[PDB]
């Protein structure tokens, strides 16, 4: 067993894909969020 | 006690090192930090051991926590340079359960190694970032490590660029901090490239302390000489304009203005002198400089930092 | 009569709070107080207290001050403001318990007849708990008195409410450790357990010492009991006992052996989804 | 693992947020605007998002 | 002048110690609990509260 | 750390929360409800609940204020 | 002239005495007073809490009568804790953090006795196993904004690291009053004899498990091990042939072999491996 | 003006059975100690009282309070057996005297004695210059039976407060079997 | 002639009065120097809650006793 | 001055509804002071029930401005 | 035997005690000399506050012992 878990990382690579939810989103947010509180 | 402990840095005039502990012991919190720093001040880099074993008395059964706040820089200022030599204060400080000297013992472990890439001093340094349950020391931890590896700024993106996706902001704050001030006087492409997200950050102190980092790395290049001034001079301008960004964010804008063109452009900062030695000076500038987290009147420290850039001819010595 | 006593934390803080706020007033080795609680069948549930002013002097065993109405009317104004407590016990901080003491319950018994006597350690040095429970019995026996009047052991533990629990736990941020689990399931238990075995066969040897010689009031009880303790003790090396035991481990080991395959097919099964996940993936650029 | 537990930390505070009905859409109608209808109310018309 | 009224509705079942289903005279249901103060044997399902 | 905040989540399961049926599930962490109220909604779902639960007429509470499946 | 430092410290005792009575009058806000002292300008500590007694109204409480705070505040001297008063609180269960439009009244009259004085609010039910939601609060004049001022002449970063939620902003929040930080006054000893909850009696440690119900337990689980592993190779064969998007859909209605399976690997193992070890122990260190 | 708290230390052995005064001895005492406390009372409302009695050993029926009821009612109660034991009843007194609600109150110990006792010069000695470096002040009644020729006592008194300070004072037993409280009626006052 | 009232601040108040003054006018001096509404003020002295229209007099008050001042509460 | 008070709660806008009953209930065996609520229990009067015009039932431990003695279902 | 109490005004007052007597009583003393009551000060001697059930032998003072002193302002 720790045979084969020691050699199955290695294939797993190049996956600095790492993003959480979006950018340009939080301005929308916080936007509609003062809007609400206003009224 | 600012202005003379200021004037008369590191000359250990006993008269003022007399009066400074006369005022200490008032045990008053808005005199006895600042007598604290400029005793700091004036005893610099003498490593007095009585003057040590005084000023850690008060501070180790005070009720006032600001005296505390203000003297974990001066018992790491007064020890600079001696390298080893400061281990026994290191051991007890890293010792001690009280947060605001573990907090001091980063400062101290700064100071006493500074331009020299001590393999125990990066060691501890950094393991103590990762496992400390405080936070604030947490970030003066990795704050630390600009002064250990100015001399060397190829290595800092190396270990900073991965500490800056830490889950929790202080150690990002911690860490984009650290690598803007050590390779602070050169424009490295590299450092600069990881910045832009850190500017996008949700947090709003981070981004404070990014736009700082940014706008120090730069003081003096040209488009020509990165491809990037113009970028982050109009991220400033708009940034200073909108109105609803959040304040103690675009105070960090205002300030990036500043900095970015002081002293008419004719000055760059100093840290490493052309003769090949450190510059005291500076050094303390700098440090104090990143303490306005807590007190912003220390902002006009960042002064001490500047340097005219110039050649000048003389024929005879009038 | 009652069988255990759980208590509830939010007295030990009191407690501890109360140590050192006495420290302030005086050089007082000791402190008492009055323990609120309530009861299910034969158990006892305490969970709040307050400090009522002691005082004693060393010049002899016969010397002390407890003061009555403080605590009278204390308790009328808590029951003013929670009426499901009721008076129930008392504590005190001492190391052992003292001389006194049997005579400081006879007072307080007025109170409540069932009152139990609680010991809060406030400075641990060791690894048992900190709290003993104690009871008021007279017992019998050939001579020297019809009875004698002495204290006698019930079992306590520590318990914890819905939200003083969450409490604590919020509190506990500094430690903890790494994984329950078959490493908790040993480290905290075993070496504890064999550290408090050792610990008390060491205080066995020290009154034996001072039996042997010193001042030795030989008490027939204490070696009755010995001797049953001893004659307890099993021989291990029983051929029909080691049939047994080897009959048993024989049978254990087939289990783990069992599972320990099948936890390594998973894993293979694993390893291999991963590798074709990556094969037919990394081709896509070129 | 630092990835996965910073969306674990962050799902709490993104769960917060509002809901969103379902409707039948009936048929479009110019500049990109749609005809729809929900159930247990009236039709209404509506635009339709940049995706 | 300070008083305030209260809802009306039915009592489902009990899930837990102190965690109770109830339903309102109109339709909605509700997970809610109670008063640490009442008798929760007389809470047998079909009461009102 | 990835402990503590694994059982800090438990918040959003507060004691006021309406029941609802369970129709389809579009696809992971998002479903398609309808509340007691008597209207669908088209929702999220909360990640550390067990997925092979979720039958095709189960019971299922949603938040007061969010109608997010808890 | 007030500032954006100010810090508030809260001892344990406080802590869980807040804890336990707010959460007994759980339909109900609560009320109590709290005690301390101002240690300097920038600074407030809060040592001890004790109740009150009220006469309930249905939205809130009244204190019913002084004379028993009267009494109190002289009671206990007699056994130290000479402190005065500094502040008082009050409990919303579940709705949030705020001061609605009569608290503000009552914390007007606390402050004109005393221009220190403080409000503190909790929530004893959405509190869980951390993050327990205590906040506090002082009024502010609205001559300040008359001047077109702002209260809170500012110097530092340090009162600027939390953002308030919107429930707490839609109510008045900053046109009426404004929020202070607080921390946890702690020692060692307390802790050290704190973390003594669950901890156990040492012979609980060397027990051997009765010896007959255990088989027992093993073979039973062997059981479902077999009518698992039956169900195993299906959903094996099955890996490939469909649409891998809608995977995870398959494993919605209906419980997968693969997972549901080691968990009983680990229960065996865990049991069968302390089982044994305990038996070798026993039988070394008796006789 | 001077607040005062006082604790008044009560006889009830066997010896107090004798009835040799015109009353029970037990009603003579008891107007004493009526006459004593309404005058400290008048003297000072704010004074308060505090009530303690001698048998084989010691006991404390109130804590010190201003009323009066209290103390008159528990006297009431009392019953005399056993013997005396005035060397532990001075030291607990000393105890209870602290732990006071006036710190700033002086104290005041009455003390009753109709009985002998066997007590030792060299303990009493010890006691009394403690106490007087406590500064504590004591009077005493000598009554009944009474302490032989006062012999102890005197040099109790001369030992404690009493000597190089008028604090202290003994009287002697009026030896006519009329009213003691009436004949102690100056002396208490002409302390 | 002069009262005094103290609280659970630790604050302590001197007035000067008379002992035909009532306790209505004790509440109006105490308004005066502090401001406090008379309804949310309530007076305490040997055990006894106060009342408006009874006097120093009448209370058996003398030179520079101590009054005990205690604050109505309230939460809403 | 209390008059007026009352005065300004009646103010305008009622909503109409239908009493349902009339009904009668007693305290809690035990009533603390400390945290007690002055309305669930400790009236000796009658308790009602209403209906409200747009179909809600609300219970009313306590019945207002107006004597239970000539309230009829 | 003789300590000195450095007060904040920069005045130092000579203390006779002894290592049997009490803060309790060096606060007293203090009050009696300088009128100042016994709640208004705090005893700092340069390091940890003083505190009144303690003797002076328990703090290791010695003859010819010095000592800072520092008013207890409360309320206002």
């Amino acid at each position: 067993h720790n045979m084969s878990v020691k050699a199955m990382r290695f294939p797993p690579k190049s996956y600095n894909k790492d993003l959480e939810s979006a950018e340009e989103r939080r301005e929308r947010e916080q936007q509609d969020l003062e809007f609400a509180k206003e009224m | 006690s600012l202005g003379l402990g200021l004037a008369a840095m590191g000359t250990a005039r006993q008269d003022v090192y007399d009066l400074l502990k006369t005022n200490l012991y008032q045990d008053d919190a808005v005199t006895g930090e600042a007598a604290g720093l400029a005793l700091g001040l004036v005893m610099l880099g003498s490593k007095n051991a009585q003057a040590i074993e005084d000023m850690v008395g008060y501070a180790q059964e005070t009720q006032h926590e600001k005296i505390l706040r203000g003297l974990a820089v001066g018992i790491a200022l007064v020890m600079y340079g001696r390298m080893e030599e400061a281990d026994a204060l290191i051991e007890s400080l890293c010792r001690d359960k009280d947060p605001i000297l573990r907090r001091s013992g980063m400062y101290t472990v700064a100071m006493a190694y500074c331009g020299s890439g001590n393999n125990k001093a990066i060691r501890r340094l950094l393991h103590v970032a990762v496992s400390d349950v405080n936070d604030d020391v947490r970030r003066a931890a990795v704050e630390s490590l600009g002064f250990i590896l100015f001399r060397t700024p190829e290595q800092c993106p190396s270990v900073v660029s991965l500490l800056s996706e830490s889950y929790n902001p202080h150690v990002r704050y911690g860490a984009a901090m650290a690598l803007g001030i050590c390779c602070a006087g050169t424009g490295n492409k590299e450092a600069i490239n990881l910045l832009e997200p850190m500017t996008n950050d949700p947090v709003n102190y981070v981004r404070q302390g990014a736009l700082i980092a940014s706008a120090l790395i730069m003081i003096q290049q040209t488009e020509i000489t990165c491809p990037k001034v113009n970028q982050f001079r109009q991220l400033y301008s708009k940034v200073i304009n909108d109105k609803h960004d959040d304040v103690m964010a675009k105070f960090g804008a205002i300030l990036a203005q500043g900095i970015l063109d002081a002293g008419g452009h004719n000055v760059t900062i100093s840290l490493q002198s052309r003769t090949g030695h450190t510059h005291m000076p500076s050094v303390v500038g700098v440090l104090v400089f990143t303490q306005f987290w807590f007190w912003f009147p220390l902002s006009h420290f960042l002064s001490l930092a500047y340097t005219p850039t110039c050649v000048i001819g003389l024929n005879k010595d009038l | 009569a009652v069988q255990k006593v759980v208590v509830h934390p939010l007295v030990l803080l009191s407690v501890v709070d109360h140590f050192n706020r006495i420290g302030k007033v005086g050089n007082q080795k000791r402190v008492v107080g009055v323990l609120l609680g309530s009861w299910q069948k034969k158990v006892l549930d305490v969970s709040n207290s307050f400090a009522v002013p002691f005082d004693e002097d060393d010049k002899d065993d016969s010397v002390w001050f407890l003061d009555h109405d403080y605590l009278e009317n204390m308790y009328g104004m808590f029951k003013k403001v929670n009426a499901r407590e009721r008076i129930v016990g008392w504590y005190h901080t001492g190391p052992k318990l003292h001389k006194n003491d049997i005579a400081i319950n006879e007072l307080m018994k007025r109170y409540c007849p069932n009152s139990v006597l609680v010991i809060i350690d406030v400075k641990p040095k060791d690894l048992g708990l900190p709290t003993e429970a104690y009871i008021s019995v007279e017992e019998v026996h050939d001579d020297g008195t019809p009875t004698s009047k002495t204290f006698e052991h019930v079992t306590s533990e520590i318990g914890a409410e819905e939200a003083e629990e969450v409490g604590v736990e919020h509190l506990l941020r500094d430690i903890k450790d790494t994984t329950v689990g078959t490493l908790s399931q040993r480290i905290t238990n075993q070496v504890h357990g064999l550290k408090g075995l050792n610990s008390k066969l060491l205080d066995i040897r020290s009154y034996l010492e001072k039996v042997a010689t010193g001042k030795l009031p030989i008490n027939h009880q204490i070696i009755y009991q010995l001797q049953d303790v001893f004659n307890l003790l099993p021989d291990v090396s029983l051929q029909e006992f080691v049939k047994a035991f080897y009959l048993k481990t024989n049978d254990q080991m087939v289990v783990v052996y069992l599972a320990s395959l099948i936890r390594s097919v998973v894993a293979l099964h694993n390893l291999i989804n991963n590798k074709i996940a990556n094969r037919d993936a990394e081709k896509k650029e070129g | 693992l630092n990835a996965k537990v910073r969306l674990l930390r962050e799902e709490l505070q993104l769960l917060q947020e509002q809901g969103s009905y379902v409707g039948e859409v009936v048929r479009a109608m110019d500049k990109k605007k749609v005809l729809v209808k929900v159930h247990p109310e009236g039709k209404f018309v509506v635009d339709v998002d940049k995706n | 002048l300070q008083s305030v009224g209260q809802i009306v509705g039915e009592v489902l079942k009990q899930l837990t110690e102190e965690k109770f289903i109830v339903k309102a005279t109109n339709g909605p249901r509700y997970v809610v609990g109670c008063r640490r103060q009442l008798d929760k044997s007389k809470l047998k399902p079909g009461t009102r509260v | 750390e990835f402990l503590h905040a694994q059982e800090e989540v438990k918040r959003i399961q507060s004691i006021p929360l309406v029941i609802g049926q369970f129709l389809e599930a579009v696809d992971q962490n998002t479903a398609i409800v309808g509340s007691t109220t008597g209207s669908n909604y088209y929702v999220r779902i909360l990640s550390t609940i067990d997925r092979e639960l979720l039958k095709p007429n189960a019971s299922v509470a949603l938040h007061k204020h969010s109608n997010a499946l808890v | 002239a007030v500032d954006t430092a100010e810090q508030v410290y809260i001892s344990s005792l406080a802590l869980l005495k807040m804890l336990k009575h707010g959460r007994a009058g759980v339909p109900m806000e609560v009320m109590g007073l709290m005690l301390g002292e101002f240690v300097d300008d920038y600074t407030v500590r809060v040592i001890d809490v004790f109740a009150m007694p009220q006469s309930g109204t249905g939205v809130s409480v009244e204190a019913v009568d002084p004379v028993f705070q009267a009494k109190m505040l002289d009671m206990l001297k007699q056994t130290g804790r000479p402190e005065m008063v500094v502040g008082w609180y009050h409990s919303h269960p579940g709705f949030g953090c705020w001061l609605s439009g009569v608290d503000i009244n009552t914390q007007q009259s606390f402050e004109a006795l005393s221009e220190r004085a403080v409000a503190v609010v909790v929530d004893p039910i959405q509190s869980v196993k951390g993050k327990v939601v205590i906040d506090a609060f002082r009024l502010i004049n609205a001559n300040m904004m008359v001047l077109g001022h702002e209260p809170r002449q500012t110097t530092s970063n340090l009162g600027h690291l939390n953002k308030p939620s919107i429930q707490a902003l839609i109510h008045g929040l900053n046109r009426h009053y404004y929020s202070i930080t607080i921390n946890y006054r702690k020692n060692e000893l307390e802790q050290k004899m704190l973390l003594n909850l669950h901890k156990k009696s040492w012979m609980e440690g060397l027990t051997l498990q009765d010896y007959s119900e255990h088989c027992k337990h093993n073979e039973s689980v062997v059981k479902e091990m077999l009518e698992l592993a039956k169900n195993y190779n299906k959903a094996v064969e099955e890996e490939d042939k469909m649409t891998p998007e809608q995977l995870a859909i398959k494993n919605v209605g209906k419980q997968d072999p693969k997972r549901h399976l080691e968990e009983h690997v680990d229960v065996l193992m865990t049991s069968n491996i302390v089982q044994c070890l305990a038996a070798m122990l026993d039988t070394v260190v008796f006789k | 003006m001077v607040l005062e708290s006082t604790m008044v230390c009560v006889d009830n052995s066997e010896y107090m059975r004798n009835g040799d005064f015109l009353p029970t001895r037990l009603q003579a005492q008891q107007d004493a100690v009526n006459i004593v406390c309404h005058s400290k009372t008048r003297s000072n409302p704010e004074n308060n009282v505090g009530l303690i009695t001698l048998a084989n050993d010691c006991e404390v029926l109130t804590t010190l309070t201003p009323d009066t009821g209290r103390i008159l009612s528990k006297l009431h109660t009392v019953q005399p057996k056993g013997k005396i034991t005035f060397c532990t009843g001075i030291r607990v007194a000393h105890l209870a005297l602290k732990h006071r609600q006036g710190k700033n109150h002086k104290m005041r110990i009455i003390a009753f004695v109709g009985s002998p006792v066997e007590d030792n010069e060299k303990d009493l000695v010890k006691l009394a210059k403690r106490l007087k470096k406590e500064k504590v002040n004591v009077d005493i009644i000598n009554f009944g039976e009474e302490e032989v020729n006062t012999e102890k006592l005197t040099a109790f008194v001369n030992t404690l407060n009493g000597k190089d300070g008028t604090g202290s004072h003994l009287v002697t037993v009026p030896p006519g079997p009329s009213l003691a409280d009436a004949l102690i009626s100056s002396p208490i006052l002409a302390g | 002639m002069q009262i005094f009232v103290k609280t659970l601040t630790g604050k302590t108040i001197t007035l000067e009065v008379e002992p035909s003054d009532t306790i209505e006018n004790v509440k109006a001096k105490i308004q005066d120097k502090e401001g406090i509404p008379p309804d949310q003020q309530r007076l305490i002295f040997a055990g006894k809650q106060l009342e408006d229209g009874r006097t120093l007099s009448d209370y058996n008050i003398q030179r520079e006793s101590t009054l005990h001042l205690v604050l109505r509460l309230r939460g809403g | 001055e209390n008059s007026e008070k009352i005065k300004v709660n009646k103010t305008l806008p009622y909503l109409v509804s239908n009493v349902i009953e009339l009904l009668d209930v007693d305290p809690n065996d035990q009533e603390e002071d400390g945290a007690n609520i002055d309305l669930d229990s400790q009236r000796k009067g009658k308790c009602a029930v209403i209906k409200t015009s747009t179909r809600q039932t609300y219970f009313l431990p306590v019945i207002g401005l107006v004597d239970a003695e000539k309230l009829k279902p």
